RNA sequence: UGCGAAAGCAGUUGAAGACAAGUGGCUUGUCGUUCGUUAAAAUGGCCUCGUCAAACGGUGGAGAGAGUCGCUAGGUGAUCGUCAGAUCUGCCUAGUCUCUAUACAGCGUGUUUAAUUGACAUGGGUUGAUGCGUA
């Protein structure tokens, strides 16, 4: 359920803006801001500070200072503005609002008393919630979404101070209980592997789910159903996918835990206070494609092999369509021993592998069907025959009867016996096409031309043989010209395959008007051949004789 | 009507199409015809195309298509395709002008991302024409 | 409606899972039990039992049944009159029966019927009934040919006999065989007139007093039904023409009823004036099932008053002792007078030997309004199964379907078939696929045609409206494999996907600035093998589409339309090769999908990108469906799960002509088997109504489903003034 | 029992270049006169009120044709030079024409006799008269002084407003449709100038620059305008100063604009366009103004117009050519005794309480063909099809007709010499074309499979089957032909 | 008949019994007969319920038709003539040029995205085909 994986304040900006990001800083004095230049005034700084926000102007800006209150700072003029105290013990984590969207003064200590973006606006006091260890605030209509460690959820609306919502939820010590990528869920990180969402509407658990594997700095991203996670002691920031319309490739959110990773945009190098290195561009969330690529978070695989419909009285299955037998008795432990008896000291011999497999596998020793067989298996098998040990004559003649051989043909053409070699062009259910090109190219002069013409004009799209045949030579295709006028309707189809793909100008003339004087007789022939096919009363007086 | 009576088939108005329409994704040379040609097809001017095209002498075609600007070799190659797809008789002399847009033209149209869709009509006007061709083989056989 | 298994009363006289011989044979509409006192039918069934079941109100629980003491005869009728009854029984030398006729008798222990024995037919052809039960007549054939016996039975008040050698012409005995064998014969009220309706087309009224005969020819191929008014001045006469005549026997002067879907099988009047024809319409372009219809009409307009039908699919193969009915010479759509009895052993001998033992269909549901599609031959019969009878029948292609009865060669010529339609996932569209066939004997006989076309109706009118049509989709004389409507996010669900046997998909959607359902986007590969092993599924999310080739199960995008491809490798399999060509590709969720292949059934999961589970299905599915049809045969949900179900032929102490079905339900990435159904018959169709059921197709045609002072006064004055 | 279906006319797959709703409609404009005016046609208007009016301005007089006799019904030729242009009134009861000494003389329309008032503008030719279409007693006069000049008709000694601003040569106004302060003007430099007359009027409150001289600008919306000036048009937004569309499909400078609305068309507005080649085309506002149809005439096409909006009868197109010829297209559109006996006949069930409805519509007349293969007359039905009056896709349909229903051998059994002929002298046409030529193939196979013998003894049919094997050898040459340029395309993909 | 792809690829077509005709047999042919095999014709054709006229809205068109001996490209003929070439102002075809009620075709206007109105007593009687010529 991952995403593209890679990369071992204003919150909507981006580049070619001076510092509309300024934040605190760990072990410093207060707070910075770097460009890519805006100054570093105080809000009224020295105090106790964990993260630090702007009421989205960056000449109001602030520094959110565990004093209670916080005051607005000058970091373009040089006039600053007023300000009141509300509180006086911990505002660190102040977020100034917009015009009249989402303001309340709530400090650290249940006192979140209803106000407006002012200085000297109020509202009525909403500090009814208990003493609530994970306060957000989001945009269902603006809303503070508390969840309090005297375990309980609660959901006020702060515009017209209105408490939707509310109910007992039993939250632990959280890692990340960040709200949703649309606002509608919060997404609460157990600590080691799992992240749960729940209904951030009514307070409930919506699908708790197991993450992949050790991740800490998790939030979510501007997608949407989706977060990015950096791990603890890593710098690989992994997403996942458990903003709709034209959605953001950078610059979404900054909450990591890595070395200084501040300012998260995808090439995040150049930062507020780090100036550190960049990773991944890649956007948010796609509908359901890239999914096939960040197939992570189940990692299970067992050996699936062939089970079967439940024998419940099935003595009464009522005339078996098969020719004789009812059921083949399924021996996967013997299919498992058939290896320890492979891998032996049969180096050159057909005596202890070929009569191994055939003895395992009773069949024909050319035929499917008489399955019950596992990829894996197959596998490992051909690759204990490619090791110590072509030269068996059951085991390498039954398994290219395959459908699972998995891509270890391609030395087909480097190993040249005739019959398994004409068998491996008949019969071998995946084949390269550069080597099946190459083989075609590399002319004997014989059937096995038609043999090799035939699969690669029926299993390939013309155009997927027109862009791989571009690479070839230029005297393999003018003997091809040759040998064809010299000496057949896939290979006709071929000749037009080979004219359309050689190109346009850079050609010859007499290889050109000796293939129009053959072409020319053969439709000819092909016209009076074809013509073949379509091809497939009384006078008034007479004088007779009669019998005697 | 009667309620046990079935209701018959009718296609009205319905349109009838092919599977074949991809509509939807000093001088030394001659005195030729293609300023003429050029603002016949700058506008859609039928008259004066059809005064362009009603000429009929091959080096005259060749120059002319030679000396036409490849970005409207499309709309000429367009216009020659609806109109032997409309008057069958003309597929005789105008196809010479279609096998010259292509032979000089050959690299502005190679070069265009959907050849198929630019020029839907010709390959409609062709496989219709080509498609029946073992049924008269068969005929006059 | 007096459902048969709702209740063991007489779903005990049948629910067997072998044996449907057990038929009805007779309703009287009175009570053989009490006289003189009627709202309630007695039934004879054909084995001996006669239950009198009451139709006014709720059925009674325990119905007034009793059980005839007879021997091993069979039941063919029993016959009314002024207070008599009487029974006619069959028997066991040439494969005749043999025919024999009881009176009954009822009073003195309340249980058994007394029967009396009045008479024998030792050997009989053909019979029939006088539309007042007074009389009957019969063939005989007892030698140098066969013969003609009319006998009253509710008295000895007449019975004749004589040779048909002096009914037929002296033109006939120099003539083919059908212009001698008979197919029909009615007698009047009277017994002074009989009619004889002959194979050639001919009838034949014989004065029975002196054995004169009347010539009436205007069936041009055989005679199937004749019957006589109650006076006896009109005769009613059907055959393989769709017409119904009427011949005014005073000036021999017919009137027509010429367009009736369906032949003639039997016709008869029925009021006590006469005000109605009742008729049997034997619906012949599938040859594959015998499906009537049933049609009175009112005599006085000719209007249809009461048509009466059954659900009508067409199965891939014939079913049961299906017989297409007789006519003048053998046809794709009849059998000649010769080889009916031949074509029966054929067909029992290909149900008991052979191996493509598939007769599946494919039905539809119409996801507005919940009604099922069965695409008739040419046409589709919309059918409600809330009330089981028919929304009504529309003919989808350009034949000779409507216009003409064909007759004896003509027979010889087919309707295109539409083999695929399917609704745009808004109900909003029809889109269908036919093979039109050329006919016999000319240059373009060896070419098909075909045709995709795609219909649109408002929700109210029952009838769809082309607008437009596609004559060779994917290029000339190539097939359509598979149509799949698209989901609701490409077009708002107004888009189809069509593929090829090369391959080749076409993605067409209806835009309404050009107001016509045009060509979109199009992937043809170009190969030298074909197979139709084709299926298709598409993502929810409307971003890729799995395309499941014969033994190649591809992926490709949307947007780009070829096969899937991400630059950074991140193991991309975009192909799934598997043991045998697939025929399901159906995708239950975004996570997972299903294949079934006619070895194994695989399931891959994509946000764990290898497989999860398999199946074993050769052993059951093996050879036995073509290939195509596991994917009418295996349905899905959109939550709750996925459908298998498969078929056991039964056998006996060889195979039978007896099935049973074992369907299978799986819920969420084939994890437990937690549905395990057996129906007591072969079982046809199966697929999912758009609110959580599944429904079924029983091969004769039961829809199932698998689901989660002045009291007094009042009534003394109902009574009197009713 | 049903009703007999129909025989379905055989169509095939539609061919490129079909017959557009829009190009149908804008075909049937014909019967074109052609009357030879003195000089080049300059103006033409149209009467707004009763519609059916329309107004030439040649040289030195204005004609006012009628719309339904199409000739001059009153004519204006006392002035003393040029008249430029000629407008009606919005309440169409005045006529004002621009002259070429700066003259604008006011008539009331027919009534050529009644000089209104002179007004004496500009010492300058006065190039583009017309009154407000909102307001009644304004009139707006341009000038090659560039400037142009709003005169109330009352007080005609001063012009009440004198709009300059403007470099070269003002040759056209506009008002804007809904806002009745708004001017847009429009000069030889490009750069439509517009104005809002409640301020100073000295200075437009923006400009849209055309980049070409301007020769018209016309309102569309009350929001979007339209400004032609050489080889193409544009249109501007004028809520957000910006232009949306430009078309620029002729070859010289389009002279003149008009747009229709709401009037009876599959086009619900319309804007024509004449260009000095020759071209007057039409463009649909709603399709992002494509072209629909198009004239072409026998020279440079100076101006152009329509009947307006609510023209309730026949309906015109009118181009003025710069030849000197005036080009009109247009479309058209017993007893008391006895009655009180027959008295009910109209009556149609009103106070009634049932009313029943069983009479049968009554449908197309069958043709000949579709009545014989009805009646099952094989050969009739054959007949009938080689009839010289019948249409080429009628006998395609009775042949298809016969083909898939029947036998094409019952329908040519009891043929000889003189009754194969017409199937075979068709076969020699139906041959050429694409959708005839399969039924075409099977019907002369059959027709040779079962009439071998005739072909030896009548040599008058043995000429008819040789021209038909070389008309088979050329088909088979152009349906060779095409397979070699469908190849030599497949090349160039 | 089986496998198939729409092409094709493998398989054919026995026996018994009864009856009919022809000359108890023999020959031939049938079968509302059985077992086994995967296995053209009896002069005999489709109902009434209202037509006609004029519009209108979509859908197709090979356009339905008429000219100009006007241009471009051709195919070809009568007589004479050594050919050269003459007269027939040689003929025919296709394209172009010009014009028309888009003349042509089809579906619909009962509700439909759209689009309809009007005439007529929808009878009975007598001639009406041997009364007719412009050929």
């Amino acid at each position: 359920d991952y995403v593209q994986v890679a990369d071992g304040l204003m919150v909507n900006k981006g580049n070619y803006t001076l510092n509309v990001i300024t934040k605190a800083l760990e072990d410093t004095t207060d707070t910075s801001n770097d460009h890519l230049d805006n100054k570093a005034y105080t809000g009224s700084d020295e105090f106790l500070s964990q993260y630090k926000i702007k009421a989205k102007a960056k000449v109001m800006s602030i520094k959110i200072d565990t004093k209670n209150s916080l005051v607005i700072a000058i970091l373009q003029n040089g006039l600053i503005e007023i300000f009141d105290f509300k509180l006086t013990l911990l505002h660190s984590f102040d977020i100034s609002y917009d015009n009249l969207k989402y303001a309340k003064w709530f400090t650290e200590n249940g006192t979140e008393y209803v106000f407006v973006l002012c200085p000297l606006q109020d509202d009525k006091v909403c500090y009814k919630l208990l003493e609530l260890t994970d306060c957000g605030s989001g945009e269902s209509s603006p809303i503070k979404e508390l969840s309090s460690t005297i375990i309980e959820g609660f959901s006020f609306e702060n515009s017209k101070l209105c408490y939707q919502f509310g109910k007992l939820y039993k939250l632990n010590q959280g890692k990340i209980y960040i709200y949703s990528l649309p606002h509608c869920q919060l997404q609460q990180v157990i600590e080691f592997p799992m992240v749960d969402k729940l209904s951030p509407g009514d307070d409930l658990i919506s699908f708790q789910p197991v993450s992949v594997n050790r991740v800490l700095l998790t939030v979510n991203n501007v997608i949407y159903l989706l977060d990015l996670l950096h791990c603890s002691t890593l710098s690989q920031r992994e997403l996942t996918h458990v903003v709709i319309n034209s959605e953001k490739s950078h610059n979404s959110k900054t909450i990591a835990i890595g070395i200084s990773t501040k300012n998260g945009p995808n090439p995040t190098s150049s930062l507020e206070i780090i100036n550190i290195d960049v990773g991944t561009n890649t956007l948010k969330d796609s509908l359901g494609k890239s999914f096939q690529v960040g197939n992570n978070d189940s990692s299970v695989i067992l050996k699936p092999l062939f089970d079967d419909k439940d024998i419940n009285d099935k003595r009464v299955k009522c005339n078996d369509v098969s020719g004789d037998s009812s059921v083949p008795v399924l021996h996967c432990n013997e299919v498992i021993e058939k290896l320890s008896a492979l891998q032996d000291n049969d180096i050159t011999s057909f005596d202890d592998i070929f009569f191994k497999e055939l003895k395992i596998k009773e069949e024909h020793y050319t035929e499917k069907d008489r399955y019950i067989s596992d990829p894996g298996f197959l596998n490992k098998v051909l690759d204990l025959i490619f090791g110590k040990f072509p030269k068996t004559l059951t085991f390498l003649l039954t398994h290219p009867l395959f459908p699972l051989s998995r891509t270890r043909n391609l030395l087909s053409l480097l190993r040249d016996q005739p019959r398994l070699f004409k068998q491996a062009i008949v019969t071998c259910p995946n084949l390269p096409l550069n080597e099946l090109l190459e083989e075609l190219f590399s002319i004997r002069n014989r059937e096995l031309l038609l043999d090799i013409s035939f699969r690669i004009l029926q299993d390939f799209t013309r155009d997927s043989i027109k862009q791989e045949m571009k690479k070839l030579s230029k005297l393999d295709v003018q003997n091809f010209i040759e040998f064809i006028t010299s000496g057949s309707t896939q290979l006709f189809q071929l000749l037009s395959l080979v004219l359309d793909s050689i190109g346009l100008f850079s050609l010859e003339g007499a290889l050109l008007e000796n293939l129009t004087l053959y072409i020319d007789k053969q439709v000819e022939i092909a016209e009076r051949n074809t013509e073949l096919w379509n091809l497939i009363a009384l006078p008034t007086y007479t004088m007779e004789y009669l019998d005697i | 009507k009667d309620l046990a009576s079935a209701t018959n088939y009718v296609e009205g108005n319905a349109r009838v199409t092919s599977g074949d329409n991809f509509k939807h994704v000093t001088a030394t040379t001659t005195g030729t015809v293609t300023v003429i040609l050029s603002q016949a097809l700058q506008s859609n001017d039928h008259s004066l195309l059809e005064t362009v095209l009603n000429n009929r002498d091959e080096r005259v075609i060749r120059d002319t298509i030679f000396r036409l600007k490849p970005a409207l070799a499309v709309i000429l190659l367009e216009r020659l395709a609806e109109r032997i797809a409309r008057q069958t008789h003309r597929q005789g002399p105008l196809n010479v002008w279609v096998k010259w847009c292509l032979i000089i033209h050959g690299g502005y149209l190679v070069s265009i991302p959907n050849l198929m869709s630019t020029l839907s009509s010709l390959h409609s006007t062709l496989k219709r024409r080509s498609d029946l061709l073992p049924r008269l083989l068969a005929l006059d056989a | 409606t007096l459902k048969f298994a709702n209740n063991s009363l007489l779903s005990g006289i049948f629910l067997q899972e072998e044996e449907n011989n057990e038929s009805i044979v007779k309703i009287l509409l009175g009570d053989i039990t009490v006289p003189q006192q009627a709202h309630l039918i007695t039934v004879f069934t054909n084995n001996g039992h006669v239950i009198v079941l009451n139709y006014k109100g709720k059925l009674v629980e325990s119905p007034k049944h009793f059980k005839i003491s007879l021997a091993d005869e069979k039941l063919a009728n029993v016959f009314h009159s002024e207070g008599n009854y009487r029974i006619l029984t069959t028997f066991k030398h040439n494969s005749l029966q043999s025919y024999r006729l009881y009176a009954l008798t009822f009073d003195d222990a309340k249980k058994q019927f007394e029967v009396a024995h009045q008479a024998e037919w030792h050997n009989v052809i053909l019979s029939n009934i006088s539309s007042n039960g007074k009389l009957l007549a019969h063939m005989c054939k007892d030698v140098e040919h066969k013969s003609i016996s009319v006998v009253s039975l509710f008295d000895d008040s007449v019975n004749l006999s004589f040779p048909l050698g002096s009914i037929l012409s002296s033109q006939t005995q120099s003539l083919s065989y059908n212009t001698r064998y008979v197919s029909s014969m009615a007698i009047d009220n009277m017994g002074q007139q009989l009619a004889v309706g002959f194979a050639s087309g001919v009838i034949s009224i014989v004065s029975l007093a002196d054995l004169q005969i009347r010539l009436l020819k205007w069936h041009i191929d055989s005679v199937l039904s004749l019957s006589f008014s109650h006076d006896g001045s009109y005769l009613l006469s059907g055959g393989w023409e769709k017409v119904m005549s009427l011949w005014q026997l005073e000036t021999n002067s017919q009137q027509f009823l010429p367009r009736l879907n369906g032949i003639i099988i039997d016709c008869q009047v029925l009021g006590p004036q006469g005000n109605y024809y009742s008729l049997i319409l034997q619906m012949t372009e599938n040859n594959s099932n015998s499906d009537y219809q049933f049609l009175l009409l009112n005599a006085s307009d000719l209007t249809s008053k009461l048509s009466i039908n059954g659900p009508l699919p067409v199965f891939n193969s014939t079913i049961k002792h299906i017989q297409q009915p007789i006519s003048a010479m053998n046809t794709k759509n009849s059998n000649s007078i010769t080889s009916l009895n031949h074509s029966k052993k054929k067909q029992s001998r290909k149900l008991i030997k052979s191996r493509r033992q598939d007769f599946t269909t494919n039905v539809e549901i119409n996801p507005i309004n919940k009604n099922l599609y069965f695409p008739h031959i040419s046409a589709v019969q919309i059918f409600d199964f809330y009330k089981n009878e028919q929304v009504n029948y529309q003919y989808l292609t350009s034949g000779v379907n409507n216009s003409m009865g064909k007759v004896r060669f003509e027979l010889n010529l087919q309707d295109p078939i539409i083999t695929d339609l399917k609704f745009t996932k808004d109900g909003q569209w029809m889109i269908t696929y036919e093979i039109e066939y050329p006919p016999n004997d000319l240059l373009s006989s060896k070419d098909l045609t075909h045709i995709l076309k795609f219909w649109t109706k408002n929700d109210n009118e029952t009838n769809w409206n082309l607008k437009t049509k596609v004559i060779n989709p994917h290029g000339i004389s190539v097939p359509i494999t598979k149509i799949l409507p698209s989901p609701r996010s490409v077009n708002n669900s107004q888009g189809c996907l069509t593929a090829d046997n090369n391959g080749g998909l076409k993605f067409w959607s209806f835009d309404s600035h050009e107001s016509n359902w045009c060509l979109k986007k199009i992937s043809l590969p170009n190969f030298n093998h074909f197979s139709n092993s084709v299926s298709l599924a598409w993502s929810q999310d409307g971003s890729l589409i799995f395309h499941g080739f014969d033994d190649k199960l591809q992926i490709l995008d949307f947007d780009t339309f070829k096969k899937f491809e991400s630059l950074e490798n991140t193991k991309t399999v975009s192909e799934f090769t598997l043991d045998s060509e697939i025929q399901t590709v159906k995708l239950i969720n975004d996570t997972n999908l299903i294949v079934a292949t006619r070895t194994t059934l695989n399931a891959i999961n994509l946000l764990r990108g290898q497989v999860i589970n398999s199946f074993d299905l050769y052993p059951f599915v093996n050879g036995v469906y073509k290939n195509g049809h596991m994917d009418r045969l295996i349905t899905c949900d959109e939550r709750t799960g996925n459908i298998a179900l498969v078929i056991n032929q039964q056998l006996t102490d060889v195979p039978t002509i007896n099935y049973k079905s074992r369907i299978i339900i799986f819920d969420s990435d084939l994890s437990t088997k937690l549905g395990n159904f057996t129906h007591h018959e072969y079982i046809s169709w199966i697929g999912w109504n758009y609110d959580t059921d599944f429904i079924f197709l029983d091969i004769e045609s039961t829809l199932g489903v698998v689901g989660t002072n002045s009291d007094i006064f009042a009534e003394q004055l109902h009574k009197l003034s009713s | 029992s049903t009703a007999r279906p129909r025989i379905i006319t055989s169509k095939a797959p539609l061919l490129p270049q079909q017959t557009t709703p829009e190009q149908r409609y804008w075909r049937q404009y014909t019967s074109a006169q052609l009357v030879k005016e003195h000089n080049s046609v300059t103006h033409i208007s149209f009467n707004p009120q009763h519609p059916h009016d329309f107004a030439v301005t040649s040289s030195t007089r204005v004609q006012i044709f009628s719309s339904r006799t199409r000739q001059v019904i009153k004519t204006f030729s006392r002035f003393k030079d040029v008249v430029y242009s000629a407008s009606f009134r919005s309440d169409g009861k005045l006529l004002c024409a621009g002259d070429a000494t700066g003259l604008v003389s006011v008539y009331d329309s027919y009534n050529p006799r009644t000089i209104l008032l002179s007004i004496n503008a500009s010492t300058h030719p006065t190039h583009v008269t017309k009154f407000h279409t909102q307001d009644n007693k304004i009139l707006a006069t341009a000038s090659d002084d560039r400037v142009t000049r709003l005169w109330d008709i009352s007080n005609a000694y001063e012009p009440q407003l004198e709009l300059t601003g403007a470099t070269d040569y003002v040759r056209t106004l506009s008002f804007i449709p809904a806002a009745p302060h708004l001017v847009a003007t429009g000069s030889y430099d490009g750069l439509i100038r517009l104005y809002d007359t409640r301020s100073s009027g000295s200075t437009p409150i923006y400009s849209l620059n055309h980049d070409q001289p301007v020769e018209n600008v016309i309102a569309v919306s009350p929001t979007q305008i339209v400004s032609c000036g050489g080889n193409n048009f544009k249109v501007w937004d004028l809520t957000s100063n910006k232009k949306l569309y430009e078309r620029g499909n002729f070859n010289k400078a389009v002279t003149c604009l008009d747009y229709v609305e709401n009037f009876d068309s599959p086009m619900q507005s319309a804007l024509i366009a004449s260009s000095l080649d020759g071209h007057v085309k039409v463009f649909d506002p709603l399709d992002n103004f494509q072209v629909k149809f198009g004239w072409k005439f026998s020279g440079p096409v100076l101006s152009c117009a329509v009947s307006p909006s609510t023209a309730q009868g026949n309906r015109h197109l009118v181009a003025g050519l710069s030849s000197g010829l005036l080009a009109i297209r247009t479309k058209k559109k017993k007893s008391n005794n006895f009655q009180r006996m027959m008295r009910g006949s109209e009556y149609q069930g009103d106070q009634e309480h049932i009313i029943h409805n069983d009479k049968v519509r009554s449908q197309r007349r069958m043709r000949a063909f579709e009545r014989n293969i009805n009646q099952f007359k094989w050969s009739e039905a054959l007949d009938n099809a080689f009839v010289p009056g019948m249409a080429k896709e009628l006998t395609l349909t009775v042949l298809q007709e016969l083909r898939k229903r029947g036998k094409v051998r019952v329908a040519l059994y009891g043929r000889d010499e003189s009754t194969l002929e017409p199937l075979l002298n068709w076969c020699l046409k139906g041959i050429e074309d694409v959708r005839s030529a399969s039924i075409v193939a099977d019907w002369v196979a059959v027709v040779l499979e079962l009439y071998g013998n005739t072909l030896e003894s009548s040599p008058v049919l043995q000429e008819l089957m040789i021209d038909l094997k070389t008309k088979v050898r050329h088909e088979i040459h152009k349906s060779k032909e095409a397979q070699r340029i469908e190849g030599m395309l497949q090349l160039l993909t």
